[PDB]
C-alpha cells in the first residue's frame, strides 16, 4: 500500500461537508470523514472501493 | 455554523441544500431557475432542495429539484480559492411562495460595520462533529480589508472578504460553503474558506458576489 | 447542576468524577493522561473516575485512576479565586473508548450569547440539599463581561466569565466545581464559583479556560 | 470552648463538595456540612476529634 495511506485524514479550509474515505491503517479498514471541497492529501477517496483498493489491497 | 442561532425565528426562503444523498453544501436562489453556490461544491449531478428547515424530515414545503446545468466560474482555482463561485440552472422553476422565493443582487459592495446573515446546515461546533438537522443563522459585521489581510497575510483575493469576529467564537463551518451572506436584502456573499472555524483571528471568507453581477448575468442569457 | 435534567448515557465522555473517599468535584479529560479541573478542587491525593454515570454503582464502563502529579496554578488565590484552575497527571493512560473520551481545549475566548453545556453531580436543589447519583446536565449561554461585572462587581477579573441566567433557576452547584462548561465543542470553562446557585443576578463564575491554553501545554510537555 | 462554635456552618461561594464538621449548637456533637472549598469561616473542621475538641 502507498505511504500516503498511513496519513490522518483531512478536512482542508474549505466549507463544504462532503463524505469521503481514508484509510485507517490500524483498523484495516476504510472509514468516513468529513472533507471540506479543496486542497484534498491522498488518503481521500470518493468511495470505500477505491479505498480499499488502493490502501486495503482489493 | 458555530455559534449561530435556529433560523425558526427567521425567514430565510432562498437559502437551499445541494443534495449528493446527503447535504453537502448550501447555496441562494437567485431567479426562478437559476442557484448561486461556491465553486468547490462542484459535482457532476445535484440535486437541490428548496423550502427546506429541517432537513432530516419532510415538512410540506419541499421542493427537490435537480440540477439541468452545472457552471463552476471559468477562472476558478484549486489552490487559491480564487473565483470560489457557481450557477446552478434548475431543470424546472421553483414555485415561488413564503418559503422559497428569490434573495437579490447587490448593487454595491459589501460594506464595513455593516450587519449580514448568514445560514447554513454547517458544523455547530469548532473541535469534533454537531451537524444540526434544523438550518442555522448567525448575525456578523463585514470587517475591513485591513483586518482580513491581516488574518491571512497573502491568501486574501480581491473576490474575497471576511465577515464575522476577530475574538473568533461565531463563524460558518464546514457544511456552509455556497451558502448566503446577505445584507440588507442583498446577497452580498458566498461561504467559502476559512482557517478551522470561528478560530480567534480567524473569520470566515466569503466570495465577493458584487465581483460577478455581470458573469452571473451573461451566464444566465447565455443559458436560458 | 441545579434546573437541568439526567444526561444521556455516555454523552459526556470527558467528564471525570475527583474522588477522596467521596465525590467531591469534576473535572475533564483533555488527553489520555491529562485532567483539567479547579485549583480550589485541590487535594494532595486524588482518585480520577472516568465513564461514570451513576457515582453510586458499578455499570462496568468505569476506570478508577490515581492522580501521579497535581499541578494548581502557580498564581492560584484562595481568596480572589483567580487562576482556578489545575492539571491533573493520571497514573495510567486512561483508555479511550464510547464511555470515555477527551474534550478538545478552546481555540477563541468565550463568545456572548453561544450556547454551553456544564455538567456534574453537584446540588440539584437552589436552597437545602438535594444530589444526584446520575450525571446532569444544563444548558446555558455566556454572558456578557458587563453583565458578569454587574453581578460580582470588582471581583470578576480577566481570567473569569459568567454563564447563565440573570433571572436564576438554573446554575451549577456544589460538587460541580472542576468540572466543564463546553462551548462550540470546546473546554471554555471550569466550574469555579458563585454567590449561592440559582440565584437571582447571581450566575456562576468559570475559569477561562483560553487564557491558560500555554500553561496547559507547557505544564504538558515539561511532565511527559 | 472557643466562641466562634455557636456560629452556624458557612459553605462559602466555591462549587467543591467538600465534606467538613461543625459543632452543634446545644447537641454537644459535631456534624457534618457541606463546605464549598474556599472562605472557610472557623466552625469547619476536618474531622469529628478536632471538631470535640476546638468546641466540645
Ligand atoms: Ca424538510
Ligand atoms: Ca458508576
Amino acid at each position: 500500500r502507498p505511504d500516503f495511506c498511513l496519513e490522518p485524514p483531512y478536512t482542508g479550509p474549505c466549507k463544504a461537508r462532503i463524505i469521503r474515505y481514508f484509510y485507517n491503517a490500524k483498523a484495516g479498514l476504510c472509514q468516513t470523514f468529513v472533507y471540506g471541497g479543496c486542497r484534498a492529501k491522498r488518503n481521500n477517496f470518493k468511495s470505500a472501493e477505491d479505498c480499499m483498493r488502493t490502501c486495503g489491497g482489493a | 455554523i458555530v455559534g449561530g442561532y435556529n433560523c425558526e425565528e427567521n425567514s430565510v426562503p432562498y437559502q437551499v441544500s445541494l443534495n449528493s444523498g446527503y447535504h453537502f453544501c448550501g447555496g441562494s436562489l437567485i431567479n426562478e431557475q437559476w442557484v448561486v453556490s461556491a465553486g468547490h461544491c462542484y459535482k457532476s449531478r445535484i440535486q437541490v432542495r428548496l423550502g427546506e428547515h429541517n432537513i432530516e424530515v419532510l415538512e410540506g414545503n419541499e421542493q427537490f429539484i435537480n440540477a439541468a446545468k452545472i457552471i463552476r466560474h471559468p477562472q476558478y482555482d484549486r489552490k487559491t480559492l480564487n473565483n470560489d463561485i457557481m450557477l446552478i440552472k434548475l431543470s424546472s422553476r421553483a414555485v415561488i411562495n413564503a418559503h422559497v422565493s428569490t434573495i437579490s443582487l447587490p448593487t454595491a459592495p459589501p460594506a464595513t460595520g455593516t450587519k449580514c446573515l448568514i445560514s447554513g446546515w454547517g458544523n455547530t461546533a469548532s473541535s469534533g462533529a454537531d451537524y444540526p438537522d434544523e438550518l442555522q443563522c448567525l448575525d456578523a459585521p463585514v470587517l475591513s480589508q485591513a483586518k482580513c489581510e491581516a488574518s491571512y497575510p497573502g491568501k486574501i483575493t480581491s473576490n474575497m472578504f471576511c465577515v464575522g469576529f476577530l475574538e473568533g467564537g461565531k463563524d460558518s463551518c464546514q457544511g456552509d460553503a455556497g451558502g448566503p451572506v446577505v445584507c440588507n436584502g442583498q446577497l452580498q456573499g458566498v461561504v467559502s474558506w476559512g482557517d478551522g472555524c470561528a478560530q480567534k483571528n480567524k473569520p470566515g471568507v466569503y466570495t465577493k458576489v458584487y465581483n460577478y453581477v455581470k458573469w452571473i448575468k451573461n451566464t444566465i442569457a447565455a443559458n436560458s
